[PDB]
C-alpha cells in the first residue's frame, strides 16, 4: 500500500492519508494505557 | 371480538337491591392500628370521594350561582375536595401494578366499568378506515347509552389519528352538554414523557396522579387488609408486635397479592380461619 | 404525463443574466439544436447529456428555457421526484413514454429537474428503493441507447452533486457537466436590472451598490429581494420603491424585521454596546494608525433584529485579498477579534462578562491555526489538530472567511504521538495571545474618550454609522483628557449629520 | 403518598441545618438573590428541607458569589452537625461548584491570573490539545479557585454562628419561614453582612472608569 | 427475455487484448473444438471470471467472444435479482439458466456479481436472506445435479474479493482472467479503434498523446476521443492534428483553462511558487525530467503546476530508496522556504501550507516505515 | 409450572405421569407452530384455553414455549399476538374473555417447558402468572446404569458385559444418549460378526465416538501406514 | 453431511441413489421458498406423501441451509417467516415417521453449520451428523487415480508416478482441487494437441490453480539492472544465511530473480516431522529473519534502503517477541503471555 499510482504533478502525494492508520491508533492506545495504568 | 365482549357487560339493569345495597357503603376498617390509617394514602382517597360523587348524580348540579349561601357552601365543599375534574390520567406505572387499584375502587362504584383497548386500533392493518370510524363511533355511542359510565383506557402511550381526533372532539363536545356529563375517562400509562401537550388541556384529561412502590409498613398494612376481607382472621401477635415485620417482602405489588393467595390456600388446606 | 409541449417557451438568453459562462458553454448546444447538419458533416458526435450542477436559485431551470427558446425547438421539462411513485414500473413507463414523444418530434429538449431524487447513491453509511434503481436502470439504457444524429438533447438539473450515482457521469449519459456558479458583482446587477425593469423604480435606488454589497446572492433571492421591497413600498404607502425600501427589504432578509420594545435592563444592554463599540473602534483604529488590511465597520445596531441582540455590520472586501492572507493581517484580525474583551477590561475594569466570551472562542482558535495548520512561525510543527467547536460562517457576526472560513481545516490533521510538543504548542498559542491581548489593551487604553463617547452615543442613538465613528475619532485624538467629555452638556449627541 | 420518614426531632435537624446554612449564605451576601419562604415537607422526595429563593447577561462577580453561595450549607453541616452525623445532601451543591469552577477557568477565561486562553466553546464536543504537562496547570488553578472560594466562604460563615443556630432553632420550632424574621433574625443577633465590591481575590481587583 | 439481437461483436471490434486474446479463443476452442477436448477425457471448465478496473470493455469483451463462438448470448444484470420480496429471484435464475439450457449452444454474460455474491453473514436482514437464497440456487444450478455441459457463463466484477469461497471452488468459478489498465500499445489500439469512425489525418502520431495519458482506462481513452470531435468549431481549421488532441488530454487531465481577473503581485507569488518548486525538482534525479511549469489558474487548482514523468515500475513494485524520499521531501520544502528567502520570516504567505503538510506526513510514514 | 433443563431429560415424561396420576383430561400442544400463518395466529391459544376450559379440571402442556415467548416476541407484531393472547388467558378478569374468574371452568393449570430459562421475557416468569418453577437435571451414576438396564433390556449381552465400570465415559449423557449408545454397540457387534455384545463393543463405540470428535475419520490400515510413515526418534520423544 | 465446499457430498449422494437401487427424491431447498406462505409446506408435503407412498425412500435434501437458517434478526420483508413456517412443517415431517410404517431416510448436504439452528439436529430428526473433509494424502492418491482414468497418457508407469509426485505436491487440497489441476493439464495438452498429459502440463496446471499470478497483465517489461542487482544481493544473502545456519527440515532447493515480492524467491525442501525445535532454532531464525536489510546497508549504504528490504527487522523483531513472550525459555520467566491484555506494566520495560 503505497499508493500504486504514480504522480504525474509533484503537488500530489507518494502514500495515502489513510494508509498508515492503524499503526497510529496502536502507538495511542498503548500510550494511553500507559498513561492511565500509572497514576 | 372487544365490541361484544363490552357490549354484554351490563346487558341488563343492575337489580334495584343491588343499587342500595352499593349506595350505603361504609368506612370499612380505616381507623385500625394495624391497617391503613387515614392519613397514609391521599391519593386512592381523592379517587374514592370522585367516585363517590359520581354515584350520586353530583357533576349534574355542578354550580348554582345563587345569592350568598348556596354558592359559601360549594366553594368550601370543592375547597375540601382537592385539599371537579371529570376525566383523570393517572402516572404511577413505575413499579408494577395497574388492576390492584382501578377494580379495588371498582368493586363499590356499582357503574358499568368498561376498558377500551387501543391496541384494537392498530391491528387492523379506505376501507379500514371506515372500519376503525364506525368501530370508535359504535364505541361512544353505546358508552352514551349505558350512561352513566366509568371508561378505562389501559396504556395510551400506544396511540391513530382516527381515535387522536375521536378523543379530541369527545373532550370537546361531551363536557359541556350531553347531560351525563359525569363520565369518568380515566387513563393509565408508563410513559408521561410522549404524550403531547395537546391533551392536558384543563378541559381535557387533567390532574395526573403518581402511585410509588410500597414500603414495609405499606406492605404490612396491605397485607392485613388483603387477609381481612376474606374472613381470615390474622394472628394478633405479629402485628401487635414486630414478629413478621422481620420476614415479609416482595417490594412492590402482585407479591403481597400473590403470597396471600398462597398463604390463604396452605391455610385452607389444614381447614384453618387463622 | 402533461410534459408541456410549448412552442415558444417566453424565456431568452436576454433573460439570462451573470451565468455568462454557462451561457456562452451551451450556445454549442443551442448551434447543434440549430443546424445539426452542420455537425453531422464534420463527424461531430454531440454530447448525450448535460448535467447543470449549482446552488437552487441560479436559475438552471431558465437556463434550460432560455435554451429552448432560443433554439425553437420543443422542450419537455419534468421533476425527478415525479418519477418516485409508490407502484413499481411506473416510473420506468413514464421514463420510456416521454423519451418516445422527444423522439417523436425532433429536434427536442428534454430536461430533468432535481435528477438526485432519482440517482441517489447507494450509501452504505419499504420497495421505494428498488423502484428508484429500476428507473435509474431505465434511465441509464435510454440514454445508452442514444444515437447522436436524432438530435434530442438531455438535461439534467442538480443541486447536491455528490449524492448522484457515478454511474450517470461515465462518458455517454452526461458528456458535458457545467458549474451553474453564483453571479457576480456584474451578474447581480444585471439580475437586479431585469427584475427592477418589471416594477415601478425610484431613480434614488443605486443597484450597483446593492449589487456589491451582496455576494453569494442568486438571481431568485435578488427577485425576492425586489418583491419584498415592492411589499414595503405598498405598506409605506409609497408610489415607487424608494432606497429606503430598498434598504428596509435588505435588512428583513439579512438581520430580520425589528421587533416592537422587546428591551431588557440597561445592564445587559451597555455590555453588549461595549464589546460592538469596541470591536469596531479597534477596527477602525487599526486602519487609522498601522493601514491594516481588514474591512470596514459599516453600521452599528442594538436593536435586537430576528435572534441577535446587537449586530455589527462589516463590509467585505474583493476575494483577491482573501488568499494570500499574511501575518501582520492575521495578527492585525486576531487584535480586532481580542477588541471586544479589551474594550470590558479597559471599560468595566475586571469585571468583564459573557458577551465578550464569544469573540474570546474565535481568537483562541485562529492563533492555533497560526501555530498548527498554517505553520507560520519557524519552530516547525509535526501535525495540526481539528477544531472542537465548529461555527458556520454567517452575517453580521465578525468575518471569519478571511481564507475562505475559519473553522474549515483542509484535511491537514494527522493524531498526535508525541504529547510534549502538544503542551510546547499550547504554550506558545498562550504566549501568542496574551501578547495580542496585552497589545489590544494597551492600544484600547490610550484612547478612551473616544470609545466611551461612542458608546454614549450608541447607547442614546441605538444606532451609529461608520463615518460617525470615524469622526468621533477625528474629534477625539489620543491621549485626552476624559473630563472633556464629562464636561458636555450631552455625551450621547452628535452634531454631524449625514 | 405515606412519608419515607416519621415526623421527629433527630431526622429534621439535617435538613434544618441545610436550609438555615442556605438561607444565611443567601441573605449575607450582597446584591444576590432574596429569599422568600422556608419549610420542612414531610413527603417532598426531593428532601424535607425546602427553600424558595428568587433571583434579583451575568458577570464574573455574579458567578464567584454563586460559587461562594454553593459552598453554604454543607459548612453549616461541617459547623452545626455532630461529628458522626455527615451529610449527602449538600453533595450536589459540591459538584455544581467543581463544575462552576472549570467553567469560569476554561470557558470564560476568569482564571486567578486573568488569562484570555480559552480551551472551551459552548457548541465543543471536546477541549483543545492542552498537552500533558499542561493539565496539572490548569488543576492547579481550578483547585486554587475552589479553595478560595470555599476559604471566603468559610470566613464569612464563621462570623455568623450564633445567628445560623439561631435560624435552625426557630426553623426547627416554626416550621415555616418568611423573609421578614430571618431579617429579624440578622438584625438582632449581630449579622454582619459583607459589602461591595465582592472578589473571590482581590489581589487582581481592578475598577470601572 | 433475457435474450438479445444482433450481436456482431468481434475480436477486431475490441482493442488491447493481448495474450488474453489467446485465452479469448479458447473459448472458441471451447466452443468449436470441443470434441477434440472431451475425446481427450477433459470436462469443459465452465465458468470464466473477468475481473479489472470498471471502464475496460467487460461487457464488450463478453459481446466479442459470444460474436466469435457463434452462440446466442444472454447478458443480464445482477441488481434485477434482488427483490425487497424473497423467491422471485431463484426462480428468475432457474427459468434462465433453464432458457440457456434449451437454447444450447449458447454462452451467458451476468454482470456485477457483488450484488448477489456477497458473503452469507455480513448484513442481517430479508435483502440479505434473500441473497442467500438466489446464491444458493445459483450454487446449485451452476454444478449442484447432473445434467449440464454446453452453457458457459462468464462473469465481470470488479471486486473479486467479495466473491463466495463456493463460488470460486473449482467446477463452479475456475478460470479467473484479470483484464488490466492498457499500457502503451493497448492505448494505440484502442485509441485508432475509436477513431475509424473519425475523419483523421495522416500526420497524427498518437505515441505522444498516450505519452500524456499515462494510466488511464480504456472508457477514458474513447472520453479523449470523444473531446477530439466537437471543439474545433472556435478556430475552424481543417483536419484532426497532434495539438488537438494534446489540448483535449490535457483539458481531461486537469480540466477547462478559465481567465479571471488577477493583481501582479499575485502572479508574481504564484510564479515565485512555481519556481521554487521546479528549481528544486531539477536539483535531483528522482523528479529531473520536467516538461510542463505554468501558473495559469485551472478548475479547483488556482495554483499552477508542474509535470514529471519518471519510469512508473518502481513506484508499483515499491522499490523507492530512502534518498528518494528525502529529497521529495525537500522539494515539497521548496515553496515556503522560497518565502522565507524572498518575503522574510515576519511575512509568510499561506498558499504553502497544503506541500509543507505533504511534506511533513511524508517524514512521519518515513520514521514509520 | 414451569419446566426447565437440559434437552433429552423427559419433561414430557413428567406431564404424562402427571396426567395419569390426576385421572384428568389433558391438552397437550406443542409451542413450535402456534407462530404458524397468517390464517389464524394468536386465535389457536384461544381454541386451546377454551377445550381445556370445556373440560375443567384439566391441564394444557406446552412444549418447547422459547418460540413463543422469547425476547424476540416484541419486535415482531405476529409473535406479539400469539403473546398478549397467551397473557390474557392464563389471567380472569371477565372482559374480553367472558367468563367468571372463580369456578368449574378456570381449573386449568398451564404447564409449560423448554430448555434455555433465561429466554424467557420477565412478565411471563413475574409471579401470579408463573408460581413454581422446576428444574429436571441429568441423571447420576446409578440413575445411569438403570437407564443402560433399561435400554439394553432385549439385546444378547455377553457375560463380559458390566456398565458399572464404563459410567465415567458418560458423564452427562440423557437417556437418548445411552440408547443410542447401546444401538452403536449392537451394530459394531454385528459389524465383526460377534453374536453377543462384548464390554471391547462398547469400549471401541466409545472410542470411536471420542476419536471422532477431534476430526479424525480413520480406518485400520490408514491409522498403521501413517504411524509407519514417522521415525522412530521423534516417537520417542512423545513416548517420554 | 457437511465439510468445506467442494468436497463430495452431493456427489456421494448420487453415489448412494445409484448403489441403493431405491426410490430416490432428490430435491434442492431454495425450490420452496417465495412471498406466497404455505406453498412451500404444501410442495414439501407432497414430497413427504410421495416418499411415504413408495416406501422405502431415500430422500435427499441439496442446501438445506436455505430454508435452515436459524433467525439472525428481525424479517421485516416476511420471506423468514415463510422459511421457519416450511422448517417447522419439515419437522413435523420428520417427527411422523413412526418406525413401523415410514422407511424413509433424510439425507442432506450444507456448506455452512452456524446459519443452521439447532431444531433439526434433534434426535429423531437428524441423529447421525457426520462430516466429509478434506482427505488424506491416500485419500488424494486414491481420488485422483479414480480421476485420471480417462485421461491419456503416455504410460501407465509415469502416469503413476507423476499422479504420485503431483499428489505430494497438492497438500491442503479438496477432491476438486485435484480434478480441477487434472481437468487443466488436459486443457493444456489439448491446447498444444499433445496427445499425452505432459510433465511441464501438469505443472503449469497446478502453477494456474495455486494463483501465482495475481497481476494478470501482459509480461513484458524492461527491467532495470539497479532492479536486478538488488534482487540477486537479496538472494545472495539469504543463500549465504541459509548455508552458514542451515535448518534440519528446510533445505535449499531452487533461487530466482524473476518476480518482485515482499519476502526473498526462495525455495526449501518440506520434511514433515517438526516434533521438537530448540531455542536454538529460535535465535537461528531470528538471525536469518532480518537479512535483507544489512546486506543493502553494508553494500549500497543506509541511503539505499528499498520499502520492501527495511521492512525485514520487523518480522525478527517479531520472533524476538514471540521467542521472549511465548517459549518461556528466556529469562523473562516460565509463563506464556498472550499480548494483547495479560502483560501487566511491570514487565513492560523487561519485554523492552
Ligand atoms: N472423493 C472424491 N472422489 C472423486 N471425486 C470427487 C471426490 N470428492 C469430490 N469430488 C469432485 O467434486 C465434485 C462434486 O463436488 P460436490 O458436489 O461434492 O461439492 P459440494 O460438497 O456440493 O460443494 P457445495 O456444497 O459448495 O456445492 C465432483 O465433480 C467430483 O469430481
Ligand atoms: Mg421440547
Ligand atoms: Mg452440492
Amino acid at each position: 500500500t503505497s499508493q500504486t499510482d504514480p504522480p504525474t504533478s509533484i503537488y500530489k502525494r507518494w502514500f495515502i492519508k489513510n494508509t498508515q492508520e492503524k499503526h497510529f491508533e496502536l502507538l495511542i492506545q498503548r500510550q494511553r494505557w500507559l498513561r492511565t495504568n500509572s497514576s | 371480538r372487544e365490541f361484544l365482549v363490552q357490549f354484554s357487560t351490563l346487558r341488563a339493569e343492575k337489580r334495584i337491591d343491588q343499587i342500595l345495597l352499593s349506595l350505603t357503603h361504609s368506612d370499612h376498617l380505616s381507623k385500625n392500628d394495624s391497617g391503613y390509617q387515614m392519613i397514609e394514602q391521599p391519593g386512592t382517597i381523592y379517587l374514592r370521594y370522585l367516585v363517590d360523587i359520581h354515584k350520586k348524580y353530583l357533576m349534574n348540579y355542578e354550580f348554582n350561582t345563587s345569592c350568598l349561601a348556596e354558592r359559601r357552601i360549594f366553594l368550601a365543599h370543592y375547597q375540601t375536595i382537592t385539599y371537579p375534574s371529570r376525566s383523570i390520567l393517572v402516572i404511577g406505572s413505575i413499579g408494577t401494578g395497574r388492576s390492584y387499584l382501578v377494580k379495588y375502587l371498582a368493586t363499590n362504584s356499582y357503574v358499568p366499568f368498561i376498558t377500551v383497548f387501543l391496541n384494537k386500533f392498530l391491528d387492523n392493518k379506505d376501507m379500514m378506515l371506515e372500519i376503525d370510524r364506525f368501530y370508535i363511533t359504535l364505541q361512544f355511542e353505546l358508552a352514551k347509552a349505558m350512561s352513566p359510565c366509568i371508561i378505562w383506557i389501559p396504556n395510551i402511550h400506544d396511540l391513530s389519528y382516527l381515535a387522536l381526533g375521536l378523543l379530541v372532539n369527545s373532550l370537546s363536545r361531551d363536557c359541556e352538554r350531553c347531560s351525563t356529563r359525569n363520565i369518568l375517562v380515566i387513563a393509565s400509562t408508563h410513559i408521561p414523557q410522549k404524550v403531547d401537550p395537546a391533551l392536558i388541556a384543563p378541559n381535557k384529561l387533567n390532574t395526573c396522579i403518581k402511585i410509588r412502590r410500597l414500603l414495609i409498613p405499606q406492605q404490612r398494612k396491605h397485607f392485613f387488609t388483603l387477609s381481612y376481607t376474606r374472613g381470615f382472621h390474622l394472628e394478633k401477635k405479629m402485628f401487635h408486635t414486630n414478629g413478621f415485620e422481620s420476614i415479609t417482602m416482595g417490594s412492590s405489588a402482585r407479591d403481597l397479592v400473590a403470597l396471600t393467595n398462597e398463604a390463604l390456600s396452605i391455610s385452607i388446606t389444614q381447614k384453618k380461619s387463622i | 404525463a402533461e410534459a408541456r409541449v410549448d412552442g415558444s417557451t417566453g424565456v431568452k438568453f436576454a433573460d439570462v443574466a451573470g451565468i455568462d459562462e454557462a451561457v456562452d458553454e451551451l450556445q454549442e448546444l443551442v448551434k447543434y439544436l440549430k443546424n445539426p447538419d452542420l455537425f453531422d458533416k464534420m463527424g461531430i458526435k454531440p454530447p448525450h447529456g448535460v448535467l447543470l450542477e449549482g446552488p437552487p436559485g441560479c436559475g438552471k431551470t431558465l437556463v434550460a428555457k432560455a435554451i429552448a427558446g432560443e433554439a425553437g425547438v420543443p422542450f419537455y421539462q419534468m421533476a425527478g421526484s415525479e418519477f418516485v411513485e409508490v407502484l413499481v414500473g411506473v416510473g420506468s413507463a413514464r421514463i420510456r413514454d416521454l423519451f418516445k414523444r422527444a423522439k417523436v418530434n425532433k429536434p427536442s429538449v428534454i430536461f430533468i429537474d432535481e435528477i438526485d431524487a432519482l440517482a441517489t447513491r447507494r450509501q452504505g453509511i419499504n420497495a421505494a428503493t428498488q423502484e428508484r434503481e429500476t428507473t435509474l436502470n431505465q434511465l441509464l439504457i435510454e440514454l445508452d441507447g442514444f444515437d447522436t444524429g436524432k438530435g434530442v438533447i438531455f438535461l439534467g438539473a442538480t443541486n447536491r452533486r455528490d449524492l448522484l450515482d457515478p454511474a450517470l457521469l461515465r462518458p455517454g449519459r452526461f458528456d458535458r457537466k457545467i458549474r451553474v456558479r453564483p453571479p457576480n458583482a456584474k451578474g447581480r446587477l444585471d439580475i437586479l436590472k431585469i427584475h427592477a425593469s418589471k416594477v415601478k423604480m425610484s431613480d434614488s435606488v443605486d443597484l450597483s451598490s446593492y449589487a456589491s454589497n451582496l455576494p453569494g446572492w442568486s438571481g431568485a433571492k435578488l427577485a425576492q429581494l425586489v418583491q419584498e421591497a415592492a411589499l414595503v413600498a405598498v405598506r409605506k404607502t409609497h408610489n415607487s420603491i424608494l432606497q429606503s425600501d430598498m434598504d428596509d427589504a435588505v435588512d428583513r432578509l439579512t438581520v430580520g424585521p425589528t421587533r416592537i420594545g422587546l428591551e431588557l435592563g440597561h445592564q445587559g444592554q451597555c455590555r453588549r454596546a461595549t464589546t460592538e463599540v469596541g470591536v469596531a473602534i479597534t477596527s477602525h483604529l487599526l486602519l487609522r494608525y498601522e493601514n491594516a488590511k481588514i474591512e470596514r465597520c459599516d453600521r452599528v445596531s442594538i436593536i435586537p433584529r430576528g435572534q441577535t441582540l446587537s449586530q455589527v455590520v462589516f463590509h467585505r472586501l474583493d476575494d483577491e485579498s482573501y488568499m494570500f492572507g499574511r501575518l501582520p493581517q492575521l495578527l492585525h484580525r486576531l487584535q480586532v477579534l481580542l477588541g471586544g474583551r479589551a474594550a470590558e477590561e479597559v471599560i468595566y475594569g475586571s469585571d468583564t462578562s459573557k458577551a465578550s466570551v464569544d469573540y474570546l472562542s474565535d481568537a483562541s482558535w485562529l492563533a492555533r491555526k497560526i501555530l498548527t495548520i498554517w505553520n507560520l512561525e519557524n519552530p516547525m510543527v509535526i501535525h495540526g489538530e481539528p477544531p472542537p467547536w465548529r461555527k458556520r460562517p454567517q452575517f453580521v457576526g465578525p468575518r471569519l472567511d478571511f481564507e475562505g472560513s475559519l473553522y474549515d481545516d483542509y484535511d491537514l490533521v494527522e493524531p498526535p504521538v508525541n504529547f510534549n510538543m502538544d503542551d510546547e504548542v499550547a504554550h506558545r498559542s498562550e504566549e501568542l495571545i496574551s501578547q495580542m491581548y496585552n497589545k489590544t489593551v494597551s492600544l484600547l487604553r490610550q484612547n478612551q474618550t473616544a470609545l466611551l463617547k461612542t458608546v454614549k452615543v450608541l447607547l442614546n442613538q441605538k444606532e451609529i454609522s461608520g463615518e460617525a465613528i470615524d469622526f468621533i475619532l477625528d474629534h477625539y485624538p489620543p491621549q485626552t483628557p476624559l473630563n472633556s467629555l464629562l464636561q458636555e452638556q450631552n455625551p450621547g449627541s452628535l452634531p454631524f449629520v449625514p | 403518598l405515606n412519608p419515607t420518614v416519621d415526623w421527629t426531632r433527630e431526622t429534621k435537624f439535617p435538613h434544618a441545618v441545610w436550609a438555615a446554612g442556605r438561607a444565611l449564605i443567601t441573605l449575607l451576601i450582597p446584591n444576590f438573590d432574596v429569599v422568600e419562604n422556608l419549610w420542612l415537607e414531610p413527603s417532598s422526595w426531593e428532601g424535607i428541607g425546602c427553600t424558595k429563593i428568587t433571583k434579583v447577561t451575568e458577570s464574573r462577580s455574579y458567578l464567584e458569589k454563586k460559587l461562594v453561595f454553593c459552598f453554604g450549607s454543607h459548612i453549616a453541616s461541617q459547623m452545626l452537625l455532630p461529628p458522626g452525623d455527615e451529610n449527602f445532601l449538600s453533595s450536589s451543591e459540591i459538584t455544581k461548584a467543581q463544575e462552576i469552577a472549570t467553567r469560569m477557568v476554561l470557558q470564560y477565561g476568569w482564571g486567578p491570573d486573568d488569562s484570555p486562553a480559552v480551551y472551551y466553546a459552548t457548541n465543543a464536543v471536546s477541549a483543545l490539545s492542552m498537552g500533558n504537562n499542561h493539565e496539572y496547570e490548569m488543576a492547579g488553578k481550578v483547585e486554587k479557585i475552589y479553595d478560595l472560594a470555599y476559604e471566603k466562604a468559610k470566613g464569612m460563615l464563621l462570623k455568623n454562628r450564633r445567628v445560623l443556630e439561631k435560624i435552625t432553632e426557630e426553623l426547627l420550632e416554626f416550621e415555616i419561614l418568611t423573609h421578614k424574621d430571618l431579617e429579624r433574625i440578622v438584625h438582632e443577633n449581630g449579622g454582619i453582612r459583607e459589602k461591595e465590591p465582592f472578589f473571590l481575590s482581590g489581589t487582581n481587583y481592578n475598577e470601572a472608569l | 427475455e433475457y435474450l438479445e439481437r444482433g450481436v456482431d461483436v468481434k475480436f477486431t471490434d475490441v482493442a488491447g487484448l493481448g495474450k488474453i486474446r489467446l485465452e479469448l479463443e479458447e473459448i472458441v476452442k471451447f466452443f468449436t473444438h470441443g470434441e477434440m477436448y472431451r475425446r481427450r477425457g477433459v470436462k469443459i471448465p465452465g465458468g470464466i471470471l473477468l475481473c479489472g478496473p470498471p471502464g475496460v470493455g467487460k461487457t464488450l469483451l463478453a459481446k466479442a467472444v459470444a460474436g466469435e463462438a457463434g452462440v446466442n448470448f444472454f447478458s443480464i444484470s445482477a441488481s434485477q435479482f434482488v427483490e425487497i420480496y424473497v423467491g422471485v429471484g431463484a426462480s428468475r435464475v432457474r427459468a434462465l439458466y433453464q432458457e440457456a439450457r434449451e437454447n444450447a449452444p449458447s454462452v451467458v454474460f451476468i454482470d456485477e456479481l457483488d450484488a448477489v455474491g456477497r458473503e452469507r453473514g455480513l448484513i442481517k436482514g430479508s435483502g440479505g436472506q434473500e441473497r442467500d437464497a438466489t446464491l444458493n440456487q445459483l450454487l446449485v444450478s451452476l454444478d449442484g445435479f447432473e445434467g449440464r455441459g454446453e452453457v458457459i457463463t462468464i462473469a465481470s466484477t470488479n471486486r473479486p474479493d467479495i466473491l463466495d469461497p463456493a463460488l470460486v471452488r473449482p467446477g463452479r468459478f475456475d478460470r479467473k482472467i484479470f483484464i488490466p489498465k492498457p499500457g502503451l500499445i493497448g492505448r494505440m489500439e484502442i485509441l485508432q479503434v475509436h477513431a475509424r469512425k473519425k475523419p483523421m489525418a495522416e500526420d497524427l502520431d498518437y505515441m505522444a498523446v498516450a505519452s500524456m495519458t499515462d494510466g488511464m482506462v480504456g472508457a477514458e481513452l474513447a472520453n479523449i476521443v470523444e473531446i477530439a470531435a466537437i471543439n474545433m468549431m472556435r478556430d475552424g481549421r481543417t483536419e484532426l492534428t497532434t495539438d488537438d488532441l494534446l489540448q483535449a488530454a490535457q483539458i481531461e487531465e486537469r480540466g477547462m483553462l478559465d481567465r479571471k481577473d488577477r493583481s501582479l503581485e499575485t502572479w508574481r507569488q504564484v510564479a515565485i511558487n512555481e519556481a521554487a518548486m521546479a528549481v528544486v525538482a531539477v536539483n535531483f534525479p528522482d523528479m529531473k525530467n520536467i516538461e510542463f511549469l505554468t501558473i495559469n489558474p485551472r478548475a479547483g487548482r488556482e495554483l499552477g503546476y508542474v509535470r514529471v514523468k519518471m519510469d512508473h515500475i518502481k513506484f508499483k513494485e515499491g522499490m523507492l530508496s530512502r534518498q528518494s524520499i528525502l529529497d521529495h521531501i525537500t522539494v515539497q520544502l521548496a515553496p515556503r522556504a522560497a518565502d522565507e528567502l524572498w518575503y522574510g520570516e515576519d511575512q509568510l504567505s499561506t498558499i504553502w501550507a497544503e506541500t509543507s503538510d505533504n511534506a511533513r506526513s511524508a517524514a512521519r510514514s518515513l520514521v514509520l516505515g | 409450572v414451569l419446566l426447565s433443563g437440559p434437552p433429552g431429560t423427559g419433561k414430557t415424561l413428567f406431564a404424562r405421569t402427571l396426567a395419569k396420576e390426576s385421572g384428568l383430561p389433558f391438552v397437550f400442544a406443542s409451542g413450535a407452530e402456534f407462530t404458524d400463518s397468517e390464517k389464524s395466529g394468536a386465535a389457536k391459544i384461544n381454541e386451546m384455553f377454551s377445550i381445556a376450559r370445556r373440560n375443567a379440571p384439566a391441564f394444557v402442556f406446552v412444549d418447547e414455549i422459547d418460540a413463543i415467548a422469547g425476547r424476540h416476541a416484541r419486535k415482531d407484531p405476529r409473535r406479539r399476538a400469539t403473546f398478549e393472547a397467551l397473557i390474557a388467558q392464563l389471567d380472569g378478569e371477565k372482559e374480553k374473555t367472558g367468563i367468571d374468574r372463580f369456578s368449574l371452568r378456570q381449573a386449568v393449570i398451564f404447564i409449560c417447558a423448554t430448555n434455555r430459562p433465561d429466554e424467557l421475557d420477565l412478565e411471563f416468569v413475574r409471579s401470579g402468572r408463573i408460581d413454581r418453577r422446576l428444574y429436571i437435571g441429568l441423571p447420576d451414576a446409578k440413575q445411569r446404569v438403570q437407564i443402560f438396564g433399561v435400554h439394553s433390556a432385549g439385546k444378547n449381552l455377553a457375560e463380559d458385559i458390566d456398565f458399572g465400570k464404563l459410567v465415567f465415559r458418560t458423564v452427562g449423557f440423557s437417556g437418548a444418549d445411552i440408547r443410542n449408545l447401546v444401538n452403536e454397540a449392537a451394530i459394531m457387534s454385528v459389524r465383526k460378526g460377534r453374536s453377543y455384545i462384548y464390554q471391547q463393543d462398547i469400549v471401541d463405540v466409545l472410542d470411536k465416538q471420542l476419536l471422532e470428535g477431534m476430526g479424525v475419520l480413520l480406518t485400520e490400515e490408514e491409522q498403521q501406514k501413517c504411524e509407519q510413515s514417522v521415525s522412530y526418534e521423534k516417537k520417542r520423544l512423545l513416548a517420554v | 453431511l457437511h465439510g468445506p465446499p467442494g468436497t463430495g457430498k452431493t456427489l456421494l449422494a448420487k453415489a448412494i441413489a445409484g448403489e441403493a437401487g431405491l426410490p430416490f427424491f432428490a430435491a434442492n431447498g431454495t425450490d420452496f421458498v417465495e412471498m406466497f406462505v404455505g406453498v412451500a409446506a404444501s410442495r414439501v408435503k407432497d414430497l413427504f406423501a410421495s416418499s411415504r407412498s413408495y416406501a422405502p425412500s431415500i430422500i435427499f435434501i441439496d442446501e438445506i441451509d436455505a430454508i435452515g437458517s436459524k433467525r439472525g434478526g428481525p424479517d421485516i420483508g416476511g420471506g423468514g417467516a415463510e422459511r421457519e413456517q416450511g422448517l417447522l412443517q419439515i419437522l413435523t415431517e420428520m417427527d411422523g415417521f413412526k418406525v413401523t410404517t415410514s422407511q424413509v431416510l433424510v439425507i442432506g448436504a450444507t456448506n455452512r453449520l452456524d446459519i443452521l439452528d439447532p431444531a433439526l439436529l434433534r434426535k429423531g430428526r437428524f441423529d447421525k451428523i457426520i462430516r466429509v473433509g478434506l482427505p488424506s494424502k491416500d485419500g488424494r492418491l486414491a481420488i485422483l487415480k479414480v480421476h485420471a482414468r480417462n485421461k491419456f497418457f503416455r504410460s501407465e508407469d509415469e502416469k503413476e508416478e507423476l499422479l504420485q509426485e503431483v499428489a505430494e505436491n497438492t497438500e491442503d487440497f479438496t477432491g476438486a482441487e485435484l480434478q480441477n489441476v487434472l481437468n487443466e493439464a488436459g486443457i493444456l495438452t489439448a491446447r498444444k494437441d499433445l496427445d499425452y498429459i505432459g510433465r511441464e502440463e501438469l505443472l503449469e496446471a497446478l502453477k494456474r490453480q495455486k494463483g501465482t499470478f495475481e497481476t494478470g497483465q501482459e509480461d513484458s517489461t524492461e527491467v532495470p539492472e539497479e532492479l536486478k542487482l538488488r534482487l540477486a544481493y537479496r538472494e545472495a544473502a539469504v543463500a549465504v544465511l541459509a548455508c552458514y545456519l542451515p535448518d534440519q527440515y528446510r533445505p535449499i532447493s531452487e533461487t530466482d530473480i524473476n518476480s518482485i515480492r515482499s519476502q526473498p524467491n526462495m525455495r526449501y525442501s518440506e520434511t514433515s516431522g517438526r516434533v521438537f525445535a530448540r531455542k536454538s532454532d529460535y535465535v537461528n531464525s531470528i538471525i536469518r529473519a532480518c537479512a535483507p536489510r544489512v546486506v543493502e546497508e553494508e553494500m549500497f549504504g543506509i541511503e539505499n534502503l528499498c520499502w520492501i528490504s527495511a521492512k525485514s527487522t520487523l518480522e525478527a523483531s517479531q520472533r524476538a517477541e514471540f521467542l521472549i513472550l511465548q517459549t518461556g525459555m528466556t529469562a523473562f520467566g516460565k509463563a506464556y503471555y498472550r499480548n494483547q491484555r495479560d502483560l501487566v506494566p511491570n514487565l513492560v520495560p523487561k519485554l523492552e
